[PDB]
């Protein structure tokens, strides 16, 4: 007993806003659907909003302080401004000056709260309608790597400066520095597993999208009714991939492949990043001891010099 | 529904909205008085325009 | 000695074997399910 | 009604809070007052 | 309406002769038949020839001419850059060239065979487009950039852990590679593809075996994001994002060695535009 | 750098973009 | 009875 | 019927005025021409 | 019913908690008070 | 509805919109007077055009 | 179900809402006294305005 | 009927005028030709 | 509908749009006058063509 | 249901909810006592306010 | 129907208490003011 | 529709597009005149082909 | 019937004119051939 | 609608496309004349083949 | 609707504009002519 | 009905035993504690 | 009903035997303990 109209057109805190839905024409022409709204604004949704905007306010005001409260310099330098965690002289301490690490600490705490409350929102809104809870656990798998990056790897290493700064360029710098610090990240085996799964996810997404659009003349994209009886579009897709590869799938288990290929990426990445500093302080030397590095005795270096 | 609202503001308010509006305006007046006192104290402490 | 360290087997070779074997077995079972007899629309009438 | 009272109340309260926070932070970082000095 | 069909009838219904590319060019397809489950046609023979010869050449260059049985310690490397665009059977890099040409033939044959099988089943040409994107990525990495730079020694070596050394050295020669705009666009599209795949998989799995209508998932995706895309729209977005991710990253690697030498000096113009130059003070200048 | 061969190869890299653009244009035209 | 999803609904 | 509603006009004008006030205040503060909040 | 009591309660409680946490963070980072000093 | 609004502006305003309009225009007039006074005071303090 | 609520606030409150409102206002009044005492003690410790 | 609406032309003209005014003010301020806001 | 619009511009305008047009035209004229005065004053201050 | 609850809190509570609420409040009181003792011991050890 | 649910308040208060305990323990024990678990 | 449009351009223009077109061409002619005057003045000041 | 629409022609011509005007004004400013916004 | 396009080109041109074509060819001829004059002037200024 | 006339005119316009811009920027940055010299 | 099939037990036990045997043989081989397969 | 089929048993055992034979030959060759294929 679920009334979808009540679920989408209710008032109050446990209800929706933007009640008269909008409509965008180019989305209707390209994507096939153009209605915008209404959006649910219940509890677990106000908390995420408020904590996310608290952290964002802190970050942007600190940007302004660094620039000097000059709007033109603010606009010029916006993409290389950041707030950085307290330096290595401090350990995991919180008694750090506001312009040397306190702002990062406050903003990151609020960000943690907001992402947890968003997970709760996904879970409860999935249960409120008639569907199962598979997006919540995918978000949990994604959040494992987030909490490794921002909370647990610095905790095991012993300093807050092992975590990224809050900025457009700061994430690229963190990636570069973390790879440089612990040997070479190409010789991290769980980085190899992560890249395997990421590239497989992109390949599988492209394949599924292309083969469903190619057979869409026979309404193959209505995957809800195709899991009860399969018509000409699904039969043609199965035959195509059988005559190409020698094996095929269903309109059901292909999305199982999708879920697990996208899930394994974050788990393997989290394991690799956590092991990166705490057990193997140098990945090229480890790969040398593990017999996976090629000799290369006489390089032709004229390629790498201008 | 519109008994307490004045005749001029009938098409805009209710009784409930009129009550909440009165609460809001009283809060704003009190806040303004406190702000004026705070500004006078802070100027007596250290003037900010020289 | 010509042998890798124990971490070489723990972190590199066992996961590679697991990945390859899991891919083979998952492919076998998904193709087994896909090509069985279940409700379909008759190709003659549908086309 | 063309305008709802709840919308105006929410927007005004949020704007006032944001302005108060911004002014407090700017005055704190200015260094003009002997306030919260280490 | 629907009944149990054993999938033998669905395969035997759709098998037709002669609707391929070679059947339209020559009037007949010489190899138009099926071996086991696979469809052999023209471009199905060229591809298999290329595959066999490429594997043989790769393994001969690895096991012999290097003397190693360790598969993760081979360096199948091109000629040096002092040889130019010349090929010599008596010089190192000859089995790299043979393997590269065979692999090119195999990949193009696979693409054309996909076009053939699409034509037999009366489908659209989306799968050949999506695969041709990454085939063109291989072509620009191994053909266009080496020719424009001026030597076959500008291609990457085909070793399993050693092609990652070429990636590292090329990325640090044009430092900083993170600051490449097309690199950033490609990374953004890769991350978005993985996110969209997870979202679609979750969404379809969450409604599978349930006594619910087909409008529940729209309400779910409208309560959380304010907007639900649709059923053909999500698959279109998947296709387009997947292709564009590599289409944009072709340009970054091509322009790294030809028109640009430094991705930090690329952004030197930004602070010199008249709108905001000369407005700061010491250490805030420029 | 020859600047003539390089621009031809750049033209090839740009032409590689064409089927996706045609797919978007086909979708737009065919859905009025 | 046998359904594409592995279910056997009456 | 009507080109613009009254509500959209009010929202746009109020937002533009607030943004301009903030921009001009910050430019004058950071310029360094007036004493204001110093030292 | 224009105004709902549950919304007011949730918003006020969350705003108070966020403000308390922020003020504690700022005062700890200021270094003006001894507090948890070595 | 279109009763208290003048006959020239009937195709654009209601009673409620007319009232809110009047409030807005009075607010703008007051703000402009204060702004003129503030600019005169600031010029008397330190001129910005030299 | 509105007999505990006064006649003035009938269009805004309920019995259960009135009870919870009383709880909330008592909690706020209790916390304000503690805040006052804490501020007095902290000023006696080290004044923050100099 | 009409090629353009009044609403669209009003929006486009107002946006263009505001952007041009801001751009010219920024260029003239950073050029240094006039005294204006000097320390 | 098309009553106050001149007969030449009836295919393009409406009554509400004609009124709003007139407002916009007057605003543009006033702005242009002020801009001319400002450019003359700034040239008298420091000429920008030398 | 709604039998062990006092008539005041019947609109808000239930039998099972009343029992669980009693459990929760007893747990809170015990935790508060333990926290007070722990704070006294830690202050006796080393004061944190200097 | 029910303005407030007992279950939701229980969940929220329990989670807030746990998060506060973890945060306070971290902040207090990572500051070095107390002689706790010293090598 | 094609009442104000000349007989030659009836297959191309509507009633309103013709008026908008005329506005556009007048604007272009005025802009061209101003551009010619500005280019002559700038050449008289500083010739750019030497 | 009509090969091109009037609205698209207007849009394209206006946008091209604005872009070319801005481009020429920035090139001539950056060249340094005229005094203009000196000092 | 093919009544002004000559009978030789009726399968290829429409009534509107005939006029648009004529406009395009006139523009092309004018541009060619101007380009020839510009290239003659620049060659007289400084020849680029020596 | 036929596509030949529209395609031809659009491609001609684009090619002409691109050629003009490229040739002007090539001539300007070579120094063969005086043109815009300080 | 029984909780588990016989087939599942056989598969799990056989796979675990084979993996463990390979891991232990390779860990002991590369330690150098025994004179086994030494040049 | 038997748990496993004869075909699956044959396939699994044959593949396991071949893989083990190849692996043991590779290990014994690369150890260097026996003369065998020395130059
Ligand atoms: C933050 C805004 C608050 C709000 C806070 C206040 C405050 C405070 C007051 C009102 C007042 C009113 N509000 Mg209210 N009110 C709000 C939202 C609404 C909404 C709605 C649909 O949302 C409506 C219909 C109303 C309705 C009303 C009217 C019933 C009432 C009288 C307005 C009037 O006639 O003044 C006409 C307007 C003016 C004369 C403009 C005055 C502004 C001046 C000019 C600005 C500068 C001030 C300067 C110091 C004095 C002038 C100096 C110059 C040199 C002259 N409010 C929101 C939630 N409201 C007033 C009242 O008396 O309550 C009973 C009042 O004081
Ligand atoms: C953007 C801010 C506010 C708003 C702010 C004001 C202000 C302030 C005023 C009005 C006034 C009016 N507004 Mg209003 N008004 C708004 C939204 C609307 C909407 C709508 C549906 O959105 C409508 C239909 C209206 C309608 C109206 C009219 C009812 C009324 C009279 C217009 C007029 O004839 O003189 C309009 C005036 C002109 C068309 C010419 C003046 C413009 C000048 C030239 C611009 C530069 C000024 C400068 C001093 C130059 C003068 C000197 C020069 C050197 C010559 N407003 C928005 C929401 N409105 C006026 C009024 O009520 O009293 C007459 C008035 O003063
Ligand atoms: C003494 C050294 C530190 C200090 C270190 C700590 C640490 C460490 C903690 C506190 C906590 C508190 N401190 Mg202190 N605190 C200090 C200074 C202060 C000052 C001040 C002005 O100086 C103030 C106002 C406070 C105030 C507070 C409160 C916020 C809180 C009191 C507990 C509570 O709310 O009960 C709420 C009720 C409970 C906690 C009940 C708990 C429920 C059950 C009993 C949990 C037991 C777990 C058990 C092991 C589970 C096993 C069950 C299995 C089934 C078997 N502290 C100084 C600086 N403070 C605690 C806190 O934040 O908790 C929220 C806390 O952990
Ligand atoms: C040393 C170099 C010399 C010089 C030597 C030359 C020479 C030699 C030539 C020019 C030419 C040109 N020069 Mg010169 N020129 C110099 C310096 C300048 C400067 C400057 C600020 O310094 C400027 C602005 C120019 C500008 C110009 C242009 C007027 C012209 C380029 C034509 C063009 O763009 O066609 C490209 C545009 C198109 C092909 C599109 C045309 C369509 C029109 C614009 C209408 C479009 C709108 C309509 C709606 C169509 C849309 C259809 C839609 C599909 C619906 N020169 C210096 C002094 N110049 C060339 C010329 O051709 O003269 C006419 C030429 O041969
Ligand atoms: C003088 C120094 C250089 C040189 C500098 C330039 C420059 C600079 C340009 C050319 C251009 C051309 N040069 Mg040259 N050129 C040189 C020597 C040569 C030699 C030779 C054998 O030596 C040849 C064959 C050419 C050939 C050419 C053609 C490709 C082209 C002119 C014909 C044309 O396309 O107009 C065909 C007709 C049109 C393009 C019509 C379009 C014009 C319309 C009217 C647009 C005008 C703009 C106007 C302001 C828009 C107003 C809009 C309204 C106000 C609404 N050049 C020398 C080496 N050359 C031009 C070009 O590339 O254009 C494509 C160009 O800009
Ligand atoms: C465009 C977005 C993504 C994508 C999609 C894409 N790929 C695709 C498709 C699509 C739509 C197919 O339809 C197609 C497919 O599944 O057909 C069966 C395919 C495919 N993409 C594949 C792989 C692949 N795609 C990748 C990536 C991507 N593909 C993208 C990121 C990657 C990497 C590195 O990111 C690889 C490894 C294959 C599974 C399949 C193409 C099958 C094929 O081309 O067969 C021909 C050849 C063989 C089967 C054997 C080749 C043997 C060689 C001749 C010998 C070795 C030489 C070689 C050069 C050595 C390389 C060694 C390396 C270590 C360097
Ligand atoms: C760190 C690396 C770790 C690697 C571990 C890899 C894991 C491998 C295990 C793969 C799963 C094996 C599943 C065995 C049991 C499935 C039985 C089956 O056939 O399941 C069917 C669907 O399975 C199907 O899509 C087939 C199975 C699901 C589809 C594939 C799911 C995996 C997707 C990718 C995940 C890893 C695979 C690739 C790894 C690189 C459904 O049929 P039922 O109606 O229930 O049948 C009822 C009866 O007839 C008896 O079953
Ligand atoms: C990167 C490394 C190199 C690339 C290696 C590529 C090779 C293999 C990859 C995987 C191939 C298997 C894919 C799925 C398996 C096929 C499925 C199958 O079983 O299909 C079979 C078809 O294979 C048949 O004939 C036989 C089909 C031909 C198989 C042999 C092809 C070898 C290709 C050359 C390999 C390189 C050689 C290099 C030498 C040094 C037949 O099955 P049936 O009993 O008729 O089925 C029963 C019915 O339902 C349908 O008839
Ligand atoms: C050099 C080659 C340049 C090719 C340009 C093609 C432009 C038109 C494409 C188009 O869009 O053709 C329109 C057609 C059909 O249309 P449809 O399927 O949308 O109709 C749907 C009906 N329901 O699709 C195709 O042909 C697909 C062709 C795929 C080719 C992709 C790979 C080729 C380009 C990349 C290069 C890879 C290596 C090539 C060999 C070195
Ligand atoms: C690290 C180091 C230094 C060491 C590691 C130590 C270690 C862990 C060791 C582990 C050893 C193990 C696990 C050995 C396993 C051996 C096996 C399974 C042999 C199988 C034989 C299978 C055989 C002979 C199969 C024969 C099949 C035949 C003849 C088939 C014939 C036929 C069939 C079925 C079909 C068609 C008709 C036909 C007659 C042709
Ligand atoms: C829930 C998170 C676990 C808390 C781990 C606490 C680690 C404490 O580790 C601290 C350091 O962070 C600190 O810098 C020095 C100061 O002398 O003392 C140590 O005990
Ligand atoms: C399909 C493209 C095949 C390869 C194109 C290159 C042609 C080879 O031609 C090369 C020249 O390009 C080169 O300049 C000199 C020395 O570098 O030697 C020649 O053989
Ligand atoms: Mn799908």
């Amino acid at each position: 007993p679920i009334d979808l109209h009540d679920e989408e057109y209710r008032d109050g805190l446990e209800g929706t806003i933007a009640k008269p839905p909008g409509h965008v024409g180019w989305m209707q022409r390209l994507l096939g659907e153009g209605q915008v709204g209404p959006i649910y604004v219940g509890l677990w949704g106000v908390i995420s909003f408020i904590t996310f905007f608290a952290s964002a306010f802190i970050i942007l005001v600190d940007y302004g302080r660094q620039v000097g409260w000059n709007p033109i310099i603010y606009l010029r330098e916006f993409w290389n401004l950041a707030v950085y965690p307290p330096p290595t002289e401090y350990g995991l301490s919180w008694n750090v000056p506001w312009d040397k690490g306190g702002a990062w600490l406050a903003a990151t705490f609020f960000l943690h709260i907001s992402v947890l409350t968003w997970w709760a929102r996904l879970y409860t809104r999935a249960k409120a309608t008639g569907v199962g809870t598979q997006l919540a656990w995918g978000f949990a798998s994604a959040l494992s790597l987030y909490f490794v990056i921002y909370l647990f790897h610095p905790l095991a290493l012993g300093n807050w400066s092992a975590a990224p700064g809050h900025g457009f360029r700061a994430i690229l710098d963190w990636t570069n520095y973390v790879s440089i610090h612990w040997g070479n990240f190409y010789y991290n085996p769980f980085h190899m597993l992560s890249i395997f799964f990421l590239l497989g996810s992109t390949l599988l997404l492209a394949m599924h999208g292309a083969t469903i659009v190619a057979t869409s003349k026979w309404k193959s994209e209505m995957e809800f009714t195709e899991m009860m009886a399969e018509g000409p579009g699904t039969q043609r897709a199965q035959l195509f991939w059988r005559w190409v590869m020698g094996w095929n799938a269903n309109s059901y288990n292909i999305h199982i492949w999708a879920w697990w290929f996208a899930a394994f990426t974050a788990i393997t990445g989290a394991i690799g990043l956590f092991l990166s500093g705490t057990l193997v302080p140098d990945w090229y030397a480890w790969g040398e001891t593990a017999k996976i590095v090629a000799p290369w005795p006489n390089p032709d270096w004229a390629q790498y010099v201008f | 529904q519109n008994d307490l609202v004045p005749d001029q503001w009938k098409p805009l308010f209710n009784n409930a909205e009129w009550l909440v509006h009165d609460i809001v305006v009283k809060t704003i007046y009190g806040g303004l008085i406190i702000a004026v006192i705070a500004h006078v104290l802070c100027w007596a402490w250290t003037p900010w325009i020289r | 000695s010509p042998w890798p360290v124990w971490s070489g087997y723990a972190l590199c070779f066992v996961p590679l074997a697991a990945v390859i074997l899991g891919f083979i077995i998952a492919a076998r079972f998904t193709d087994k399910q896909a090509t069985s007899a279940y409700l379909r629309l008759d190709p003659a009438k549908a086309n | 009604r063309p305008f709802e009272f709840r919308t105006s109340v929410v927007v005004s309260t949020l704007l006032g809070l944001v302005m108060a926070l911004l002014i407090h932070f700017v005055v704190l970082s200015s260094g003009a007052f002997n306030w919260l000095r280490a | 309406s629907a009944e149990v069909i054993p999938f033998s009838i669905i395969e035997e219904f759709y098998k037709r002769p002669g609707k391929t590319l070679a059947a339209r060019f020559f009037g007949v397809d010489p190899f138009d038949f099926w071996i086991g489950r696979f469809y052999v046609g023209l471009f199905g023979a060229i591809s298999i020839i290329g595959i066999i010869l490429g594997v043989a050449f790769y393994l001969y260059e690895g096991v012999v001419n290097e003397g190693t049985l360790n598969i993760l310690a081979m360096r199948i490397e091109p000629p040096p850059v002092s040889q130019g665009l010349n090929v010599d059977p008596a010089q190192p890099g000859f089995f790299w060239f043979l393997t590269m040409v065979a692999a090119t033939i195999a990949f193009v044959g696979w693409l054309l065979r996909q076009i053939d099988i699409s034509l037999k089943l009366d489908m659209g040409m989306e799968v050949p487009i999506a695969f041709g994107a990454v085939v063109s990525s291989w072509i620009t990495l191994q053909w266009l950039r080496p020719i424009a730079m001026g030597a076959w020694g500008h291609g990457f070596p085909l070793g399993i852990t050693h092609h990652l050394d070429w990636v590292s050295n090329i990325g640090y020669q044009y430092y900083n590679f993170f600051y490449n705009p097309f690199h950033a666009i490609g990374i953004t599209l890769l991350f978005a593809s993985t996110l969209f795949l997870h979202m679609h998989g979750s969404a379809v799995l969450s409604e599978a075996k349930r006594n619910i209508s087909d409008q529940n998932i729209h309400v779910f995706w409208r309560n959380i994001l304010g907007y639900s895309i649709g059923e053909i729209g999500i698959h279109r977005v998947a296709f387009w994002t997947g292709a564009a991710s590599v289409l944009f990253s072709n340009l970054c690697i091509f322009l790294s060695g030809t028109f640009v030498k430094d991705w930090n000096a690329f952004w030197g113009f930004w602070d010199k535009m008249p709108i905001w130059n000369g407005v700061g003070q010491g250490a805030l200048v420029a | 750098m020859n600047w003539i061969v390089a621009t031809f190869m750049l033209m090839f890299v740009l032409v590689a973009f064409l089927p996706l653009v045609v797919s978007l244009a086909y979708t737009w035209v065919t859905n009025p | 009875a046998a359904a594409p999803a592995g279910a056997a609904a009456a």
